[PDB]
């Protein structure tokens, strides 16, 4: 990206937090953030030097310095729990725009709980098919921010991997799945793979071998 | 480079002359080529009566006054030098007037042009010897100059 | 009060090419800068190109991925903005939003040519780039508190409902999205965990039911 933002960010409940966007273009020009929820189209918050549509909580607050824009929410409240993207030109001088990568803002409601996480090794029927598909579930994490990453034997894998988007549930911990598709010559070849699970900064790791 | 800038698109202003007489000098010359609208100077007073454009830089203060673009025809500028100082209201929330004495009004319907216009007076302003050669220099001179840096 | 509201987007083939229109209300559109914005699938929001006003003669930017493929026109006495999209890439795919852009210039700190924000948008339409023709999926046995699960792969197009014991095991069963492989083609799994005590007892099933394809599966999940 050339705007970068933090992946996930996390606030208590009417404290004040602060996002970031960085990128070369930002020392050229200003930022505008806008605010996303999961099926909703986004609306705009703050744009320019200091510029907040009407109709926009006055708790946000944009502002700007060398290759960085930042979005402060003095006092955040639940319904503020979302998507938050920054967006500015690609290139210093440039005609074009760009996005970065959006910031999940979480207004803690309950405790932080670690996900838990299975991967399950292709069966013996879906292996007779020749087809091989590891399935990492990972559930009951919270906040609802995690990244995964797959390994064959030590070496990273970014190929044939499939993530969900972490999906919200009943009890409002989330759930996720990821896919790793591979052939079965190919599964039995390796020593094992690995799904590793970052969440909050801590990393899990579940791995299975071509045995059974 | 699509910017229509002619001779006399070019005013010494006398003494006795307003806000409003200056702003209806200045368009005079594009609403009889064309470039704007009949009213246009009508909407960039009643535009500088509520968004001032008055930049207190020194050795000469400098306005910019100009409208929406839906006003325009055709990209103009037209340029008055002020005999004696005449006040605007500061662009940037002040009760104090900036007296000045170069007044660049933009008749511009290109967004690209206009930012890069604002971007061309923002150094132009900046550049002392250059706002000194604007206050001895005949229309002609004037029209020269500014010819060739807006041509780049 | 302003409206935008997209429409167009489906099922379409790679290679093959789409029309999106968006109808616009409650503001002077005219003079309107109009923006297309995308999201694909599991990732965030994406600048597709913007159609600029009469004063810049309508000129239009794109961005890289989508310049020469696609045509970004409007139509200002129906109010209407209109995405045309060719040579369509799987890539392609995700929710297609247009959005009212403003136009923002700060004199003593801007630099050329400003900066475009976006200050109304439509709630989007989806966009679907696949060659799969229908097709039913294939359950496999997700085998293992104990974690017992179906693999619902390899099915086109969506939805799929998933229940477990017909209808009456539903403590902690998260059934997850689906995502859209490679080949065009549809992958979710469902999953139930059950302490152990009960996996020597009763017997664990999973109900797929695939309505494009009239599929309807039942399998069993018990340890090897």
């Amino acid at each position: 990206y050339e705007l970068t933002q933090e992946t996930g960010v996390s606030v208590a409940l009417g404290r004040t937090v602060t996002i970031t966007c960085r990128g070369d273009s930002l020392r050229s020009h200003y930022a505008s953030w806008y605010q996303k929820k999961p099926g909703q189209a986004p609306i705009l918050l703050f744009y320019g030097k200091n510029n907040r549509p009407s109709g926009v909580p006055d708790r946000f607050s944009g502002s700007a310095s060398g290759n960085r824009a930042s979005l402060t929410i003095s006092g955040a409240q639940a319904e503020d729990d979302a998507e938050y993207y920054c967006s500015s030109r690609d290139k210093s001088g440039s005609r074009l725009s760009v996005f970065g990568g959006g910031t999940k803002l979480t207004v803690l409601s309950q405790p932080k709980a670690a996900p838990s996480v299975t991967l399950f090794p292709p069966s013996s029927e879906e292996l007779q098919a020749n087809k091989a598909t590891l399935v990492c579930l990972i559930s009951d994490f919270y906040p609802g921010a995690v990244t995964v990453a797959w390994k064959a034997d030590s070496s990273p894998v970014k190929a044939g991997v499939e993530t969900t988007t972490p999906s919200k549930q009943s009890n409002n911990k989330y759930a996720a799945s990821s896919y790793l598709s591979l052939t079965p010559e190919q599964w039995k070849s390796h020593r094992s793979y690995s799904c590793q699970v970052t969440h909050e900064g801590s990393t899990v790791e579940k791995t299975v071998a071509p045995t059974e | 480079q699509g910017i229509h800038f002619r001779r006399h698109y070019v005013r010494h202003l006398p003494k006795e002359v307003s806000q409003n007489d200056i702003i209806k000098a200045l368009a005079s010359p594009l609403i009889n080529d064309g470039m704007v609208v009949s009213d246009f100077a009508d909407h960039v007073i009643t535009r500088e009566q509520n968004f001032p454009t008055g930049l207190p830089v020194e050795p000469v203060g400098v306005a910019i006054p100009h409208t929406d673009s839906k006003y325009v025809r055709q990209n103009a500028i037209s340029v008055g030098i002020l005999a004696e100082p005449v006040n605007f209201e500061d662009a940037g929330g002040e009760p104090d007037p900036v007296p000045v004495r170069v007044v660049f009004m933009l008749a511009l319907g290109n967004w690209f042009d206009i930012t890069n216009v604002l971007w061309w007076i923002k150094a132009v302003i900046q550049d002392e010897d250059f706002m000194q050669q604007l206050l001895v220099m005949n229309d002609d001179e004037i029209y020269q100059s500014i010819y060739t840096r807006i041509s780049e | 009060e302003v409206q935008l509201v997209e429409s167009g987007g489906g099922l379409v083939k790679p290679g093959g090419s789409l029309r999106l229109s968006c109808s616009a209300s409650g503001f002077d559109f005219d003079n309107a800068w109009m923006t297309w914005v995308r999201q694909p699938p599991g990732k965030g929001l994406e600048w597709v190109g913007r159609i600029t006003g009469p004063g810049e003669g309508w000129s239009v930017d794109y961005a890289a991925p989508v310049e020469g493929r696609f045509t970004i026109s409007r139509l200002n006495s129906i109010n209407f903005l209109y995405l045309e999209m060719n040579n369509l890439r799987m890539e392609d795919s995700g929710l297609y939003f247009c959005a009212r852009t403003g136009k923002y210039y700060d004199f003593w700190s801007g630099y050329p040519p400003g900066e475009e924000y976006f200050q109304d948008w439509g709630r989007g339409t989806l966009v679907t780039v696949s060659s799969a023709s229908t097709k039913g999926p294939s359950v496999f046995p997700l085998a293992p508190t104990a974690a017992l699960g179906c693999l619902v792969k390899d099915y086109f197009p969506e939805p799929v409902t998933v229940s477990w014991n017909s209808g009456a095991l539903t403590s902690g069963v998260h059934t997850f999205p689906a995502v859209l492989q490679s080949s065009g083609l549809y992958s979710l799994s469902s999953v139930v965990t059950v302490p152990s005590s009960s996996l020597g007892t009763q017997t664990y099933i999973c109900n797929v039911n695939h309505k494009p394809s009239n599929t309807k599966v039942d399998k069993r999940v018990e340890p090897k």
